[PDB]
Order: structure tokens, then C-alpha cells, then sequence
């Protein structure tokens, strides 16, 4: 049960940010011509844990990273406000339709470049499956 | 040696390899400043028209994520002096002037050869 | 300077070093979009014929695993504009246009010089 | 008993995926012209453990990696579905004809390239031999 | 509560050094023509700690770095005096208007370059939030 | 432009800088396949004669272990097309064709310029 | 007693594989023209342990590595069979004429190259000396 | 060979590609020394005028922090000898002479070609 | 109290070696024309420790490195003699006028170059301050 | 007492190998024209330990490395014999005229190059000094 | 094309830029083999005279330890064929032939251009 | 070919681009040796005059510590042969001959082109 987890994360993300410009994995996407900010979506696989001794009940861990990129020379205020909104939306313990958020609302340090900066927002999701 | 003649030659040369149908603008946002707590934005755009020539297109590759960006180089005129942090509006696409690179051996450079990278990523 | 004459010269030059027996197609798949849960595919292929010239073959080496791949460069015409994520069907083999690289000093570029890498690995 | 282990893994893999395009170690293979996905097969040697004090009963550990490669700009849905099927087929505790699966159905993070991506599926096999 | 923390740090810094030449994040700034020293301001995100078991009361950690850059061949006396003043101003336990200083007045080793040196002064800030 | 004339010119040029006393063969082993358990070998050798020219010798250095290996480059004709995994028997020494590198601007390349590395190490 | 240990290892190796093509340390050797496989011999010094308190009774450890190299595009079956034979010949506890095998019959992962592959087989030898 | 003629030629060549309106100064601060505890500053500035030519502008990139610095190269005359740690006041902007690079085949070099980097960062 | 510590170290060093050629931080200095040896002076900042619970009584640690550079092809005898004299002068426990030597007279391995060698002599100083 | 230790090591080495071609630190030396083997001498500084609480009785540790270099394509037999003789001469516990050998007769693995190989022989010396 | 004429031209060219007073020898030690325990030496020297030209001296730098070594390149004749592990006795100094590099487009190469490195270190 | 004529040409060429007012010396310290305990110095200086030409000045940068060193290259005559560890006294400044680099195709080289680095650091 790892495809449905990514499907659920995508469903939630489009449920919140359908209209905002965004990038999705392995799809041709061009940045906005106006130079404004756009969202970035990535899915990082974790590890699957065998919990019991009969190797039946398992667990799946995954990491979802959302990054905001904003043009150079335009401050870091609105980017931090957007990151705060992103963190507030993905509250800890939120129940998805396939799983739930194990750990949410984490903001990391800014990565700098001469063409565009980025503030990465990262959280994790978990699902539990019993095999019969 | 006379630099006015070089200026005229450079202007005519730039006007030769140019197309008078590409919309090109220029942005000089400036005069920022923080509030008594740190909340304020620069209220300047200063959009002005400009014309010139471009060459050497190049593609941007970061992680294999298919972002499909590109950047070019340009040659421009002496008026509306270019700086190290300006924006260029080439065919509705913004580029940031990373390098000014004036063709200079004297004051008031005859022309500029900026290096442009696409804004955002 | 006149760019129509340059366009005619480029077209004749491309038509010179070309062979009218190599099947070449072009794919412009696009207009994707996700469902209310995230399940959907782009229903576009848009296969159109094209002709041009190729040069500089090159081989791909990754780990010594004997995959035997190759990639080339090409020169094409102005019609059916090339983009940064299109596919080229050269002799029944798909290549991805990593770089467009138009030969441009004006709008509506006279020709394109894309860089092609073989699809998959 | 290390050659027969790889032989058994190959036998199972061809028993399941004889017709699908695939690559095998040290054999000339060309990717499909249509740009579709193909399978990748690798065998990673582990370590041999001397279990007893008379240096007679031993053990062999090995790692088998199967990777799926898919063209850029074509999504990550069908690739994840194929990886899920791969993981489901190689269930934990499956008894091969020379050994058995010590640890199975593990999916790792995607590696990205400008020509083609890859999702690596990895598991391990074990065999026990008594020397007389 | 991470945007207001940076806002408070900026408010204090401008309250003390409004007139001195300084650089701010993602803003076009040119060094003084006279070759004199100028200040440098950076904000480094830390980590957010979930303290309780109901995942309600949290904590935020951040790092603020101030660097002084001075021309080569001009000694290291006045730079060290300025660093001492910087450290004395940001005393430990100082109460900001959004948070407080967790750890202050730390001076690290000098980084050397053929165009200009730098003495980095670094401290940390903390804030506590209860979610209801 | 006519490619048959280019083919004739390339053939005569290759025949110029060649020595008709160096034994050169070519191996096209292929059509492999595994058994129901994984035990089988490719039963094909397909040794055919060939002639051409060689240039740019180079030496192999790995660890200082004095293995004394070498590899060269070659120029060949259009018949008996070269592939990306063939063997060349130059003066009783086997080399593997890492790169094909056809001199191609059209179908049915006029000549090949393979890159050969000595087999084993 | 470290020269005689290498001498004994060489004596055993030539006792088993006198006729097979092989390479020896610091000797000019050319690979076979037919492209077939050849053996590789290396001697890796270990460490000498002072066991007692009077610094009289010592011990010597060494590592002997034998590698098989085979042409690309020729499979990995016969190479693994040869490696299995190599491992079986150098059984654990074998008594050399100067020392004995401390740890034998270990096969490691394959190293890949575009000109030729290699399967390394490695084991260790030990000798004990009393100084009077 | 005569070096005075080379000196005259170099002086005239430098005077050719120069603009007599760019303010350029030169600083020779020196004769430092520490106190009995370690507190003292060099009380020398020694500002003198100078003229010359500049070429090859270049931009400085450190971390993406938008510092907007630049550095150039220059050609000067034989009088007022340049050293390895002097400052150049080009159009009100200070640069440090990292490299002297005299054009020398004899004593008393005919000219200098220093390499200048902008002061601070 | 970190500027006065460097001032005290400089005062002692000039008190002992005023006349010998030496280099000082961020000052233009040219090596002797005769090719003889010259001294090198550097100041390495350490860390400041908060010792108590009221964050009042502190401590400062610093590292002072003195290196001797001598021309190639001139032996290593006189350089070692000079290093021995340097180590003997900066005895452990020596009381400076602002602080004292925490750890002194350490000689490290020689660094080699094709233009000039260097023997680094390193020691540490400490000061204690009570804030009221 | 660190200069005299190197002096003693040099005295012993020349006492044993005065006539054999050898290289010494920071001295112009050319390899033999005949291509034969020559000796290499290096002195590696260790660390000085403060043993007591009054910082009076100290200790000095140093490492002496002797390497043998031999032409390629000439075997490894005579080189190993020479290394064995070197190790036997510098027996553990040997009393020098300034100090004694703390740890001796260690032979490490061979380093390979396309112009000449090297077998490094390494040992350590120690001296104890009481300051009054 | 005729290779005998090329051989004569190469021989005369080598004989042009040569000095008939530099003693140069060549060593072909070979036919080794281990004993029933592993103790044996190759009992062959095979010293033969040779003449040629040298060019491009180069110095060896390893660690700053002042070893003062050097290595050069050479051009030789077709007789007394060079191999990948031979020794050259140039003015009483031994060099090892790391690379043979024959100037070859045919069997029995007209000349050799070996790369020599000084023996030991 | 005659090498005496080349020697005369090289000598005249070196004497052309030279200035007979730069004091240049040469040091050949040698014949060292250790005592019965390891205490001794080489009692040789052997200072002799020399003249030549210099070119390509270069600056030394190590850590940004402002050491202000420099190094150059030189061309000299055949007499007073240069070695791999000699010192050159150029205008009262010592340089070490890292590389000899004789311009040699024969014994007794016609000239030397040493590479000099400033002594100490």
C-alpha cells in the first residue's frame, strides 16, 4: 500500500491548491512568465517495517516535500508567510483518506541560488496494513 | 583616440542585427527600506522600453525534474544604463542581469553585453 | 538587415545536407491534468512528419553494464516549432529534445539545432 | 553454494517475466525502440558467515535488485503500480528451489536523470549448507 | 510562529544599527565605495520540537548570524572591537518582543579571502507557543 | 546533394591508407537466451574478414600493476555494418567496439569510425 | 616471518594452477590474445600483534586476494563456477607449509568496467612465531 | 636591443586607448608597527593621481546573496611603480592590486598590467 | 574579553621577538630577500563557555599558532632548534597580563611544499571573567 | 627534548646503513642511475603528554618511517628480504642513546606506482623527561 | 599508398635531428618463472645499442621532498622493436617505456614515439 | 644537422633580449654529509655571476594572508649548467630552480629554460 499513499497526498494537495501554479513529478512544466512564485511537489520513499514475528502486519513510511521558489531581490517576507500557511494547513495528526500524518509542519533552512531561492517545507505520512 | 566615433559604430552595429518587433522592457525597482518592525515592500517598478540583440541560447538542467528553463546573452545600447540587479522583459519572459559586462575602455560605456538567466528556476 | 533572406538561405542549406528517405516524426503530447484523486493520463500524441539533418553521434556509458545506447544532434527547419520536452522519431527510435537551441537573433527563429538524447536509458 | 542461488533467482524471475523486456548481467541488450519501460536485473554478493566452532555449517547471504526504468515526462503512476506488483510477487518467506527469501518487498526512493528515471526494488535471499 | 521571530530579530537589529551600512536577505545591496566595513545579516532556521504527548505545545529554534567584513591590509583591531560591541549588545537572556535569546554572544574564527575578511558573530533565539 | 559520390570517395580514401597484409576479422555473436533454470550459452561466432585503417595508439594504466595493455581507433568501410557490442580481431588481438560513431548525415552510413578497447583488462 | 608466508601462498597457488594464465606482482604480463579469462594474484600485508608482556611471542596476519577477469558480453556463469572452485580449493583450516589459513573461501561483489569485469576471491593466512 | 624605444612605444600606446576624464588615484599606505601592547595604526595614505586603461570586466558570485560586486584589469605607465598590496581609486571605487604583472624583460619595467579585485567583498 | 587576550599575546610575542622578521594578521609583509627563516603569527578563536546557571561567570578559550618557515634544501636542524626555543619560552602556566596559558609547548608535524617548509608550534590561552 | 630524539634516530640509522644510498629530509638527493633500490628516511612528530598534575614530568612520542623503493618489473622478493632485515635490526625495546623504541618492526602494505613501488617500514620512539 | 617510401622518409628524418655521441642502450629482460616454492630471478639482460632523438623534458614533483627526478619523450627507428615494459639507457640513466605509441597505419611500424619515465622515483 | 650553428643562434638570441644591468648570481651549494650523531652543515656557496632573460611574472596566493610573493620564468645560456636544486639571485631575490627544462635534442644542451619559484613562501 504505497501507491495509494502518494495518491492520497496528491488528492489533498490539489484539494487545497488546485489553482496555484505547481509542478508535479515527471511532467513537463514551465515556470510562470511573470516571475512569480510557484509550488514544488516531491514524494520521497521511506522504509517498510516488519513489526510482528509472523511477517504479516507491516507499516509504510514516506516523506512529502513542498518547496516554494521566489525570485531574487524580492525579499523573504511573503515567502515565509506562504510557508507558514503551508505548515498550518498540514497539521499534525491530520487523517487522510488512505493514511494519516505521522509528523507535520516542519520548515527547514533556505537554499540560495543566483537565479531563484527556495524554502523547503517537509512532513511525513504513515499507513498500517494487516495482511490476511 | 575618439570614442564618439566608436559609439556611433557600436550603435549602428547593434541596430543592424536587431528585429524591431520583439517587445523588450526593463525594470529598475529600487529604494527599499524596512519598517520599525520589518514589514515593507519596494514601491517602484519603472518599466521602460528597450531594444537590442540576443545570442547563444542555453538550457538549464538541475536534477532531471523537467523544469524546462533557458537563458541567453544580449547586446544593447548605451542609453538606459544596465545595472547588476535589473530585470529584462524579453518576449514576455523575465530575466535577471547577473553580469553587466560593459564594453568599456572609457567613461560612459559605448555598449553593454549583459548575461541573463531566467528568473525563478 | 533582412531576415527573410537568411530564412531562405537556411532552408536551402538544410535541404542540401538531407536524405529524403529517413522516416522522422515529431510528438507533441500535452494538456495533462490530475483527477480528483490523482489518476489521469495525457490523451494527446500529435504525430507529425518532419525532415532534417543529423551529426555528431555519441555513445552512452553508465556503469559498464553494456546497455548500448547512443545520442546525436540535429538541424531542422523553422516550421513545426520545437520545444524543450518534445520527442523525435528518428528511424524508429525515440529521442528527447533536452535543448532547443534556436539559431535566433530575431523573432520566429530561422532554424533549430536541438540536442537529442535517447529515451529510457 | 552461491552459483545455484543466482541460478534459482534467475529461474524464478524468468518464470514470472519471461516475455517482458529485461536486461541480464554481462549480456548485450538494447532498450526498446518504442521508449517503453524495461526491467533490470542485478545480483549483489553478500557475506558468508561461519556459524559454528568447527567451521563446518555455513550460511550465504545475497541481494537481488530489480529496477524499472520509464521515460521522462510520462508520470510515475504506472511505474509505481508495476513496482507494487513486483513487491507483491516476491513475498517474504517464499521458498525457492535452492533457498528462500530472507527479506523481501522493499521499495526505495526514485533516482532521477535527464534521459530516464528508475525505481529500484530490492530484496535478499539466504541459503544454509552443512559440510560433511 | 516563525515569521514573527525573524521580524523581531530584524526590529532589534535596526533599533540598534539603523544608520550603519548593512545587508539584508534577498535585497540588492552594493558595498561602500570607500572600502569601509559593513554589516551582514542572515537568518538560519532550526528545528521545531514537539514537547508533549498531545502534540499541542511546541517550540521553535532559530539561529541569527551577524558578520563584519573589513578590507585586507587594515589590521584586525577595530574589527575585533566592533565584534565585542556586537556581542555585548546581544546579551544572554535578552527579552525580545516576540521571544527571547536562548544563547548569545558567541564569536567564531575568522575566515580569510584575498578580497575581504569576515568575523562571524552568531547567537540563537527561541519562542514557545501553546496551541488551543 | 549526392551521397553515392561521397560513398565512392570514402571507399577510395579508406583503401588508400590501408595495408593488405594485416589480418582483421569480425565477430557477431548473438541470439542468446536462458534455460528454464538459467544455464545456456550463445552458440554463434560469425567470423568474417574485414580491412581498414587504424590510428592513435594509446596505453592503459590502472594501478601500476604492469598489465601492459593498449587500445586504438579505426576507420572502416560501409559493408558489414558495425554495432555497439562487436569484436574486432586486429593482428590476433581482440578489441571491443565501445563506440560505433558512423560518419553519417543520411541512411546507410558511408563509413564507420569505431573506438576500440582491448578485451579483458 | 613475513617473506616465507608469501612464499608459501605462492607455492600453493602454483601447485594448483601452474598451467592457467596468471599475473604475479611486479612482473610484466600481457593478457591472452584470445580474450579468455586469466587469474590475478595479490598479497596484502596486515598487522603484527604483540601478544605477551615480554614482547617475545608475536603473530603475523596477511590477506591474499585472487581475482578472475572475464570479457564483457560473455555471461557470469563460468566465472562464478571458477570462483566456486577457487573457494572450494582454499578450505578453511588448511595447513600450509609455513602457516595456516585463518579465514578462507570468501567471495565479494563484482566490479564492473567497460573493458572487463572482475570477481574478487579473498582469504587470510596467519603464522605464529616464538622469539628466543 | 634598445628598451628606451620600447618604453616610448608603450607610453604612446597606453596614451592612445585612454580617456582623460576618469578620476584615478593611487594609495601607498605603509610603515606600520605595533605598540608595546599592540595598538597602533599606519599613519600614511599617500594619494597620488594616475591614468591608464581598463579592460575585461568581470562579476563576483559568492553564495547567491546578491552582493553585486565586480572587478577588472588595467594597463598603466612606468612612473609611480605599482606594488603587490596597493589600492587603485577607479571612479570613486577602491580596488586592490592582487597581481602586479609587469611587462618586463629588463630592469625598470616599461609598463604594468595589474589585476584588480574590488575591496571588501 | 577577547580583544585584550589577543593584545596580550601580541605584547608577549613582541616582547620576546621584536627584531626577528615576522608576519602579522592582515598586514602587508614580504619575505626576506636573503631567503632566511621568518616567523608567522596567527590567532584562532575558540569557544566561550557559560559555566554557572545564572549565565554570569563565563570563560574564553583561544589558540595561538606560531610557525617557522625555512628554505628547501637547507636541513631541518636549525628549524627544530628554533622550535625548541619557542616551546621553552612559552612554558605551561605562564601568567600573561590579561590571562594565562592553559596549554603550551606543543610541536606538530612538518608540512612540506616545493617552495618552503613549515614547522607549526601551537598553544592555548584562557581567561576568566565575572560579570556584575 | 625532541631535537635530540631525531638526532639519536639518525645516529642509529647511519650507524647501520652508512654506505647504502639513502635520502634525508630537506636535502637534495638524486636516485641512483643504475635503477637500484634506495632507502628513504622520514621523521613524524607525535604528541607530548602531560602526565602529572604539577605539569612537570612530561613525555614525547615520535614516529620514524623507513621506506624501500624498487624498480617496476623486478619482483618483490629482495624488497621483502630487505624489509625483513630492517625490521629485525630495529628490535622492540632497543635502547637508544637519548631514548628507547616504544614499538618497532611493523611492515605495512605496498603502495604501487607506474614508475616505482615502495614498502614502508614504520616504528615509534619515546623519551621521558623530568623538569626541575 | 607505398609504405616503404614513408619508412625511408621517417628514417632520414630521425637521422637528421640526432646526435651520434649520446650513448643509448636497450634492455629486454624476460622469460621469468617461479620455482617450486617461489624463488627465482629472470636471467636475461639483452643489452643492445640504439640511437634516436628526445624532446620535451619534464620534472617530477611528488611531496616536496626534493627528489629531483625528470622524464622525457623520444623518437626512434623501426629496428629493435620497442615494447610496453622495456628499459632505455639514456646517458647512463634508466627510463621505463610506459607507452609504446608506434606511428602506425600498417604492419611493421615505420617508427616509434615512446613515453619514458625515470626508473625508481 | 649541425648543432654548433644552433648554439650560436641561441646565444645571440639570448643576448638580444637581455639587459646588462640586472645583477644575477648562481648558487651551487653541495657536498653535504651527517656527523657521527647527525650535526653538520654544507660548507659550500659557490656564487658565480650569470646573465639572461626573464618572462611571464606570476603571483602566489596561499590562504589570503597577504604574503605578496611572486615567481617568474627565465631563459639562459649553455655555460654554467643549471641543475634541479640550484638558487638564482635575481635582483637581490632568491629563487629555486624547480624545473631545469633544457632545450635539448643532443648532448651539451644549447640553452636552458628554468622555472623559478620564490624561496621561503
Amino acid at each position: 500500500m504505497h501507491y495509494e499513499l502518494s495518491a492520497a497526498a496528491r488528492a489533498a494537495f490539489l484539494s487545497k491548491y488546485r489553482d496555484f501554479p505547481h509542478y508535479m513529478e515527471n511532467r513537463n512544466f514551465t515556470p510562470p512568465k511573470d516571475g512569480g512564485m510557484w509550488l514544488r511537489f516531491n514524494y520521497i520513499e521511506g522504509d517498510t517495517l516488519y513489526l510482528s514475528i509472523d511477517r504479516k502486519c507491516k507499516s509504510y513510511i514516506a516523506i512529502v516535500q513542498i518547496g516554494v521558489v521566489f525570485p531574487p531581490g524580492s525579499g523573504v517576507d511573503e515567502a515565509r508567510l506562504k510557508a507558514k500557511e503551508i505548515a498550518d494547513f498540514f497539521k499534525d495528526g491530520k487523517m487522510l483518506n488512505v493514511g494519516y500524518i505521522f509528523e507535520g509542519a516542519i520548515v527547514h533552512q533556505i537554499v540560495k541560488h543566483e537565479s531563484g531561492w527556495m524554502i523547503p517545507v517537509r512532513f511525513t505520512v504513515r499507513v498500517d496494513t494487516k495482511e490476511t | 583616440m575618439n570614442y564618439s566615433q566608436i559609439e556611433r559604430m557600436a550603435r549602428k552595429g547593434v541596430a543592424f542585427f536587431t528585429d524591431p518587433s520583439r517587445p523588450m522592457n526593463l525594470i529598475k525597482q529600487g529604494e527599499y527600506g524596512y519598517d520599525e518592525n520589518g514589514f515593507e515592500i519596494p514601491p517602484m517598478e519603472q518599466v521602460i522600453p528597450i531594444s537590442g540583440a540576443t545570442r547563444r541560447p542555453n538550457a538549464r538542467e538541475i536534477d532531471g525534474e523537467t523544469i524546462r528553463a533557458s537563458d541567453i546573452l544580449g547586446i544593447f545600447n548605451n542609453d538606459h544604463e544596465i545595472n547588476e540587479g535589473d530585470y529584462i522583459e524579453i518576449d514576455g519572459i523575465r530575466h535577471v542581469v547577473v553580469d553587466a559586462r560593459p564594453v568599456q575602455a572609457s567613461l560612459e560605456p559605448v555598449a553593454y553585453r549583459p548575461v541573463l538567466r531566467r528568473v525563478s528556476v
